[PDB]
């Protein structure tokens, strides 16, 4: 079965609620494992208390640098960086899970969630997810971006982890 | 530009 993975957000100290995402493990299991182990902790490091850094509105919410908070950081479960499994699945539009990088094989612990279709991604940045629930939570968390993807609040990644 | 980079950010 293809996890079932959770992410509780917070803006200022202040709860924005939970973010329920689908892991594809069907299409990206390599992919897949490192969100999910990185949501539950058990490796000994992780999401939880770590933030969404960049915040673009009509774009995507960008976080999982939980080494540095900066964007300059973040490790998977396997190593430093880990490959890009494929590119099968797109990014089709809004809610879309998908690995950011810094290039072809430099897949870490950075991940983004799209609030549109950004197709342009496509064949770039591996797709292994997408909302379930809480799509309005993304929306709250997209209303604390600006156009540089600077936020406006703290938005915090309270907890995390694995639902089924 | 409209990129979802880990180190050196783009326009």
């Amino acid at each position: 079965q293809n996890p079932l993975v959770y992410l509780d957000v917070g803006a200022d100290g202040q709860p924005l609620g939970r973010v329920v995402l689908e892991l594809k493990a069907d299409v990206v299991p390599k992919t897949a494992e490192n969100f999910r182990a990185l949501c539950t902790g058990e490796k000994g490091f992780g999401y939880k208390g770590s933030t969404f850094h960049r915040v673009i509105p009509a774009f995507m919410c960008q976080a999982g640098d939980f080494t540095n908070h900066n964007g300059t950081g973040g490790k998977s479960i396997y190593g430093s960086r880990f490959p890009d499994e494929n590119f099968t699945l797109k990014h089709v539009g809004p809610g879309v899970l998908s690995m950011a990088n810094a290039g072809p094989n430099t897949n870490g612990s950075q991940f983004f969630i799209c609030t549109i279709k950004t197709d342009w991604l496509d064949g770039k940045h591996v797709v292994f997810g997408h909302v379930i629930e809480g799509m309005d939570v993304v929306k709250k968390i997209e209303s604390f971006g600006s156009k540089s993807g600077k936020t406006s609040k703290k938005i915090v990644i309270t907890d995390c982890g694995q639902l089924s | 530009x409209l990129l979802v980079t880990a180190x050196v950010v783009l326009a």
